[PDB]
């Protein structure tokens, strides 16, 4: 009764018509790597990491907007999807330089984890390396855009959530500005909420800003008070 | 007959694109909307 | 040494020109590379014996 | 090319610009165009408006667009970042485009180049000294059948040679245009050597038809 | 309060044992003879959100921007 | 090629050459280092505390 | 069936080719427009399609995909939501030159296009998206526009009809990317010039989501001669894989370049000396070839002596075919400064929604730059091309594609001079 048959490595599995093919791989446990869908927000199509080769088919594509033709068969682990991830991984080492000590997100990068369990051992070009000076946002929000990966999804938070819109890309080839044009504070509600979003170092905690590492930290399961939801 | 028949646009001023759509918006078949104006109302 | 970046950590020159060298070092250094599951047994001849780990 | 704003008065909003009624008709048949329910396509020709309304645009003509269309105005500064009429920094009345990317360098636009060069002065991207003469170099424009060729606003001059150099250069210190026709022979696009080409005027609309 | 660092009286605030269910958690939690609280697994919501139907003709869902 | 006396270093004529990344208690086996990091006045990031304890460090 | 010969007239398009005969509603009247035209209206769109299907037509673009299958996508049944076309007036590609002779000489023929193509579907109104450089003969295009609408011909009533079917004119702002096949419709919704991706279809979701279909220009202007011609009369001319005349052009570098209408399958050599003055310093003079524009990598000499001009050949002679820059490249000056400016081309316009062609087109134009200079090792010039094997499949569009051919080709035939290039940098720094 309305579900599509899928094979992830062969196994069959069901599906809701519809769904995009990273649901239902993150449905039967293999976790394939992103870089802008968000499971609570829009989906773009800049993170490109999403690729993944499907048999009988000529090229590669987009796990994260492919909505779930009948029978599917994924090459979840193929020669080429390995390759085209290598390929998407060391693209994006180029420009996002070399700022992981000083890095804010330290502890909890997604280049550093993504690059680690998929990307490639050494690496290549040496020059380049583009550098952008860092807009302000408001004294609640560190920001610098020299780590960002302009993967647009601060964007969609704003713009959804948000509706403020004031983070813009300006720019075209390689230099694409994330920000503000006209150097306006964005303070209003939710301002503190895109920085756990920005899955790289770009945007960070003012206050926090400095000071410690999730390593040493540890957690503990807490109610929010000061307000009805918690 | 090798004569060049174009050089009628040498009188082209800033606002000819414009005004000529703008002299010509009649006769015109509503462009039909859809609900909402916009994403909001 | 090895040539796999994933294991041992790079040497320093790579390290302080490049990316994907410095981000095996910090989190090589820090988050240590996994290793896959299972159990194992080996020994050699130490002058003492057969030492072995498990 | 220094996308932040950097506020710098004789910009800096309160920046003096505004319409005319007429122009309010002109932005009565530009939001009659497109359809009702998607009126925030009409960004782009209102911004062009703009442009053709006062040579380079203020921050203030965009915000004045997004005061008019009701719409924030961050996607207003974004069509103005990605699209290239919209010269923002202030520059003058003319303004030399010299297109030269394969075809003109392959047929000397270096010489196109350097000849503008060393009768203008100044160099590739800067500013004439005085108005009106503001020189750059662009990609291509689609009259790859020529020579390297020059935009100025909103007018070409195709068919390029140092001699159309110092004519278009000296007849534009002369005040009024020249004329934007292909120059030194071959009046367009046009075989102008053996023109085994079509020689028959033509066959009338009653010929061979069918399904009549 | 000679070098400002964390000292406590606290043996057992160094613990955490991984399990796969927790039948066998509540077993082994009242086996050693101690009181517990037990929680819930929160899975995400089931989403569908697709890339065509963020870009219809009259809804709302119109993202504006890409 | 000995190792020795536990010393920080610094630039030539400069700031501290630390910057206070906590690498050396990432991977300090003794966890004899400890360090606890404030930014300081002109912004750029820095420490307050780097102990090592000589007792506990393996060398 | 011949060997595929070359052109003889009455098998050309239409007349005022190079600033000819004639421009007014009168003159496209007495040359041909508006004849017979009813009798296709009130025939049935089926008869249309069945002979585009049947014509063999090819699709012009760069894209290869035949013209009636894509509007066989478009026979989705009918909604309350219309359909359009949008009619790609953008010349990218640095090479094309294509319709700006057409806007130059006959915009009637393409009101006669967009009136075939959307009668072909059930739509209900087209676009001209303009390139915005185009501004004087796009304002010549308001005034043929003009003509046909003081001819109480298109709009409501046309010929007679209860059927209307209006268009309008968008110009472009001034981008590359517009060209291509939904940056296009983005550029038209107001948001700035950005593609889309796949499964939602132009035939699914376009113009703010209503579906409709982007046409070049050429198949545009050829679509109506297909309805008041005979049946398959432009499917006679070529192969039956491809077919049809095209207007193979001379950019570049030979005595005096310039455009031509021809045939399919004509020999290279003769298409350039019998219709372009000639190749300067003879024919051996050459340094290389492109065909397809200024996204088909470079082919040789002894390659094209036996290949002549077909799609299908070229695909054997590992490039593809497109439009109007089929040009030789002389040996005085060199093809690796000349892509070397071709990918600043693709640098300077090129969007960055994809990661790959963004950070790959950085690559190849630093790796160029030292090209240039001779700067490199070999070892980096094969890992340039392994990045060009890494880009080639992971995009949105394709313009990160048609960067990453050219160096391929480059690769592949001019190997040892780059290597010469080197090594005399390698005695300059030593
Ligand atoms: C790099 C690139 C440049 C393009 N430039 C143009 C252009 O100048 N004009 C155009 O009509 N289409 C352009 N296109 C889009 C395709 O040619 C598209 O197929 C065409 O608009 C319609 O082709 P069809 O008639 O086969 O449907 C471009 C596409 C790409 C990838
Ligand atoms: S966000 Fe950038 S600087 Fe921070 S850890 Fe990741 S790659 Fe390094
Ligand atoms: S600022 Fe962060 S969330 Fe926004 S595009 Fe850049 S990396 Fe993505
Ligand atoms: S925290 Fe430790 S590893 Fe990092 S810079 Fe300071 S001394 Fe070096
Ligand atoms: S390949 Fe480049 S220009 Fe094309 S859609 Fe992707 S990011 Fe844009
Ligand atoms: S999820 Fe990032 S593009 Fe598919
Ligand atoms: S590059 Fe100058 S005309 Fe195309």
């Amino acid at each position: 009764s309305n579900l599509i048959e899928v094979f992830v490595d062969g196994q069959s599995v069901m599906v809701e018509p519809g769904t995009t093919v990273l649901q239902a791989c993150e449905k039967v446990g293999m976790q394939i790597p992103r870089f802008c869908y968000h499971e609570r927000l829009s989906v773009a199509g800049n993170c490109r990491m999403c690729l993944v080769e499907i048999e009988k088919a000529p090229k590669v594509v987009a796990a994260c907007a492919m909505p779930v033709m009948k029978g599917w068969n994924i090459l979840t682990n193929s020669e080429k999807t390995k390759k085209a991830r290598e390929g998407v991984m060391e693209f994006l080492l180029a420009n996002h330089p070399l700022d992981c000590p000083i890095c804010d997100q330290g502890g909890e990068c997604d280049l550093q984890d993504q690059s680690m369990m998929f990307g490639s051992d050494r690496s290549r070009f040496l020059e380049g390396k583009r550098a952008v000076e860092d807009k302000n946002i408001g004294p609640l929000v560190k920001t610098i855009m020299t780590r960002c990966i302009q993967c647009t999804r601060c964007i969609r938070f704003a713009s959804e959530i948000a509706g403020v819109d004031d983070l813009g890309t300006t720019g075209r080839g390689n230099d694409m500005q994330v920000g503000t044009y006209i150097e306006k504070m964005f303070m209003s509600e939710l301002s503190g909420n895109i920085i756990d979003i920005c899955p790289v170092g770009a945007l960070t905690s003012k206050p926090y800003a400095f000071t410690a590492r999730p390593w040493e930290t540890r957690k503990t399961e807490s109610i929010d008070v000061m307000d009805a939801v918690g | 007959n090798t004569t060049y028949k174009n050089l009628q646009h040498h009188d082209y001023s800033t606002y000819t694109f414009l005004d000529l759509n703008l002299d010509l918006s009649k006769f015109r078949m509503p462009q039909p909307s859809s609900g909402r104006e916009s994403p909001r109302h | 040494k090895v040539d796999d970046a994933k294991v041992s950590p790079p040497k320093r020159a790579e390290m302080k020109t490049s990316m994907e060298s410095l981000i095996h070092h910090f989190k090589l250094y820090t988050e240590g590379y996994q290793v896959p599951p299972g159990a194992t047994y080996t020994a050699i001849e130490a002058p003492k014996g057969e030492f072995g780990v498990y | 090319a220094l996308f932040v704003h950097r506020d710098t008065p004789k910009n800096n909003p309160e920046t003096p610009f505004d319409f005319t009624p007429e122009n309010y008709k002109r932005i009565e048949a530009i939001v009659k165009n497109y359809p009702e329910g998607h009126k925030a396509a009409a960004v782009l020709p209102v911004l062009d408006l703009a442009q053709r309304q006062n040579g380079w645009l203020p921050i203030s003509a965009m915000n004045k667009v997004a005061e008019i269309l009701q719409v924030p105005p961050m996607r207003v500064y974004e069509v103005a970042t990605f699209y290239t009429m919209y010269n923002r920094k202030p520059v003058g009345k003319y303004h030399i485009q010299v297109c030269t990317t394969t075809p003109c360098m392959l047929r000397n636009s270096d010489s196109i180049l350097e000849a503008i060069q060393k009768k203008l002065g100044i160099k590739v991207g800067e500013t004439t000294p005085d108005k009106l003469f503001t020189l750059i170099e662009v990609e291509c424009l689609g009259a790859c059948v020529n020579a390297p060729m020059v935009q100025i606003n909103d007018n070409y001059y195709e068919d390029l040679t140092p001699k159309d150099i110092e004519e278009i250069i000296d007849e534009l210190k002369a005040g009024k245009i020249p004329k934007p026709g292909p120059r030194s022979g071959r009046f367009s696009c046009e075989p102008a050597g053996g023109l085994t080409s079509l020689t028959e005027p033509p066959k009338g609309p009653g010929f061979g038809v069918q399904a009549g | 309060p000679l070098m400002g660092w964390a000292s406590t009286a606290d043996p057992l605030s160094n613990l955490v044992l991984t399990f796969s269910t927790k039948e066998d958690a509540i077993a082994f939690a009242e086996k050693n003879g101690w009181s517990y609280d037990v929680e819930e697994r929160k899975v995400p919501k089931p989403k569908s959100k697709s890339y065509g139907a963020n870009f219809s003709w009259n809804k709302r869902t119109r993202v504006s921007t890409k | 090629r000995f190792r020795g006396e536990h010393a920080l270093r610094r630039y030539p004529s400069g700031e501290e050459r630390c910057i206070a990344c906590k690498l050396c208690e990432a991977v300090c086996p003794a966890q004899a280092i400890t360090i606890e990091a404030e930014p300081r006045a002109d912004g750029s990031r820095r420490t307050t505390r780097y102990d090592i304890d000589m007792t506990k460090c393996i060398y | 069936k011949t060997s595929f010969g070359s052109l003889k007239d009455e098998d050309r398009i239409f007349t005022n080719l190079y600033g000819r005969h004639d421009w007014r509603l009168k003159g496209a009247q007495s040359r041909g427009d508006w004849y017979k035209t009813k009798e296709i209206l009130l025939k049935g769109p089926d008869w249309i399609l069945g002979e585009v299907k049947t014509s063999g037509l090819r699709g012009r673009g760069g894209a290869g995909f035949p013209t009636g299958l894509k509007w066989s996508f478009m026979n989705k049944p009918s909604d309350g939501r219309p359909k359009y076309l949008v009619v790609n007036a953008d010349e990218g590609e640095p090479g094309t030159c294509k319709d700006r002779e057409i806007i130059r000489h006959d915009p009637h023929k393409l009101v006669e296009g967009c009136l075939v193509g959307g009668r072909a579907m059930g739509a209900r109104a087209a676009y001209i998206y303009i390139r915005g450089e185009f501004y004087n003969e796009a304002s010549n295009l308001q005034v043929a526009i003009r003509e046909a609408y003081e001819a109480g011909l298109i709009g409501k009533n046309a010929c007679g009809s209860g059927y209307d079917f209006d268009v309008f004119v968008v110009r472009g702002a001034g981008a590359y990317i517009c060209g291509e096949e939904t940056a296009l419709i983005e550029s038209i919704e107001g948001k700035q010039g950005k593609p889309r991706l796949k499964p939602p279809f132009p035939a699914d979701v376009g113009v703010f989501g209503c579906p409709t279909t982007v046409a070049n220009v050429e198949t545009v202007a050829v679509s109506p001669t297909i309805c008041r011609r005979g049946g398959a009369w432009f499917a006679s001319f070529g192969r039956e894989r491809n077919s049809g005349t095209k207007l193979f052009n001379i950019s570049g570098h030979v005595n005096n370049p310039c455009t031509v209408e021809e045939e399919m399958s004509v020999p290279l050599k003769e298409l350039i000396e019998k219709h372009a003055g000639g190749v300067t310093g003879g024919w051996d003079n050459l340094l290389a070839v492109i065909p397809g524009g200024s996204s088909t990598p470079l082919i040789p000499k002894s390659v094209c002596e036996t290949v002549l001009m077909d799609f299908d050949a070229l695909i054997q002679a590992q490039t593809g075919l497109g439009t109007a820059a089929v040009i030789v490249m002389d040996r005085s000056t060199d093809i690796v400064k000349a892509i070397a400016r071709l990918i600043e081309f693709y640098k300077h316009e090129s969007c960055g929604q994809c990661t790959p062609c963004r950070e790959g087109v950085d690559w190849m134009n630093k790796v160029m730059a030292r090209f240039v200079r001779g700067d490199a090792r070999p070892a980096e010039i094969d890992s340039l091309w392994e990045i060009s094997k890494q880009i080639e499949g992971h995009t949105i569009c394709a313009l990160g594609d048609g960067a990453a051919w050219p160096v391929q080709g480059l690769i592949r035939h001019f190997r040892p001079e780059l290597e010469e290039r080197m090594q005399r940098f390698a005695q300059q720094h030593q």
